[PDB]
């Protein structure tokens, strides 16, 4: 049972799904992730995804946290996000207010690739200027609250009521069924899995000979998750512009 | 703890013993089979001549 | 002299999921000493006095 | 804690040590290892190494097994070996008698690369003809009984007295010391580690910032082992002609 997703295995298994990174960025990540993880005091830090931009400088986004705790029936991870445009130097991706969350939710299209740009919105005519990093952080928040996939019963609650890896996890009995996976923020033993999601928003392809399942999000096309059952590893990645697929009812 | 590890070693020895016992049984039965067959192949002229 | 009294008391009371609380603790300690686990204090509730849901 | 070494991580970590495989052979392995593992009924099968030949068709060697048991104070793995010269089709590497083991031990030089070749030896003048695959099997056996490195206390004994992965393994406390590693065939809890080997036959380089230790054999130059402590993975590989280094006393 893994303790943390491995970026090498993620990039190896999800390359068929087109979720790839540049070679220079791959090396740069191999160096930069440990540095930032140590100098931020975090226990976990991984590559969350890669958002494409109009000028060719895609945003790499990394997500880290220290400990996850059960609060109000949800497994809350106090996560912290960082962004980068070369894979070597990570900057903070600061949270956004709730009022601005709606405005950035109204902004669509592929991001510009210039962290200093700000878009404009008009309301009753009061104009707001929303920084691009705000739009980025909210798209990341939406995609994160939508997917955040882990296997079912891979976590467990400890005496201090904290969510820790279940080191005696044996694996998913039926890896080709959506019941084997769940959201990260669902408490262990709560029985809520991906099958409770809106029917038709997930696809699962399972290679029963090699034992590798791929779970693709259809609501957010670009989110891929993999689960290897013979080695008991798993991990996910987002690659794409970050916009939700609203025409899903017409495409199924 | 010491008792449990002793018990585990004992049980493994028991399993090995059963495998050895079955091997012995097979060897002995094959020996008896060969003996019977040789005795039979010896008394063939006395059979086709007398009886 | 209260030690023997307490020992009889503990070997007397039965576990909810067993018997002889004394012997339950003894098996727990023997299991912890058999393989000194990572974060033994935390592993007391997650691996020995219980069983994780997808263990086998 | 891993359950089986991952060839991708092995080739990634041991590439700096020159232990590399061709690109075509890498893809071919990615397909061929599962096929052979299934159709042989084995629980584990990994790439053991790669022996160079004089005609350019190096022998890839794979090693598999089903279960390891404690017999006579040794953790015996009933291993089975396969060879290949393209990475796609695996053939058997059959064991060799004890009498022939000495003769093939007397044969030196880089292998020919022609599985149908046989070398000649002369004794008191009785000439023996030793097939090349016999020499290959003997060299693999020697290298295997010499190194076979795993971390210390990564295995454990179960009720049936079998050697199984210790899924509660926490990691090596001091990864830069030879006490953290051991031979595979040493029983758990026996206290025999690599520090009991002949002093000077192992080298250890530990990158304390990334947490990756590399253990190189100096007696069999070409055997590399890696241990990553932040992700708790490890694995080894042999790359070279298979001959032992007998001049070691003059080279240290």
């Amino acid at each position: 049972v893994q303790l943390e997703p491995n970026i090498t295995l993620v990039l190896k298994h999800l390359a068929s799904c087109g979720a790839v990174v540049s070679a220079e960025q791959q090396a740069a990540l191999d160096h930069s992730i440990p540095i930032k993880r140590i100098e931020a005091g975090l226990r976990s830090l991984t590559l969350w995804g890669r958002l494409t931009t109009l000028n060719g400088k895609d945003y790499l986004v990394a997500e880290g946290y220290n400990v996850a705790s059960s609060k109000e029936g949800a497994a809350v991870y106090e996560t912290k996000y960082f962004y980068s445009q070369d894979g070597a130097r990570w900057s903070d991706l600061q949270p956004v207010d709730s009022e601005t969350a709606t405005r950035c939710a109204r902004i669509k299209g592929m991001l510009s690739g210039d962290p200093a740009k700000n878009y404009e919105l008009e309301e009753k005519p009061l104009v707001f200027q929303i920084p691009e990093l705000a739009v980025l952080r909210c798209r990341v928040d939406a995609i994160a609250t939508a997917t955040s996939v882990i296997p079912t019963d891979s976590t467990i609650l400890n005496a201090a009521s904290q969510v820790v890896p279940n080191r005696l996890f044996a694996g998913a009995a039926y890896p080709e069924k959506l019941e084997s996976y769940q959201h990260r923020f669902s408490l262990p033993g709560s029985g809520v899995t991906l099958s409770q999601d809106l029917r038709g928003t997930w696809a699962v392809q399972y290679d029963a000979f090699k034992g590798v399942a791929q779970v693709r999000s259809l609501l957010f096309p670009g989110y891929f998750f993999y689960y290897a059952a013979n080695e008991l590893t798993w991990g996910s990645l987002y690659v794409g512009d970050g916009l939700r697929n609203n025409d899903l009812i017409f495409m199924l | 703890l010491a008792a449990n590890r002793s018990t585990l070693a004992d049980k493994a020895a028991s399993t090995a013993a059963t495998v050895d016992a079955w091997a012995e049984r097979q060897a002995k039965m094959e020996a008896e089979l060969q003996g019977k067959e040789l005795e039979a192949v010896r008394r063939r002229p006395t059979f086709v001549l007398r009886e | 002299a209260d030690v023997g009294q307490a020992l009889a008391f503990l070997q007397q009371v039965k576990t909810t999921q067993g018997a002889s609380i004394y012997e339950g603790l003894k098996a727990a300690l023997a299991k912890v000493l058999e393989d000194r686990p990572v974060n033994a204090v935390e592993a007391l509730e997650t691996s020995v006095l219980s069983t994780p849901p997808a263990a086998n």
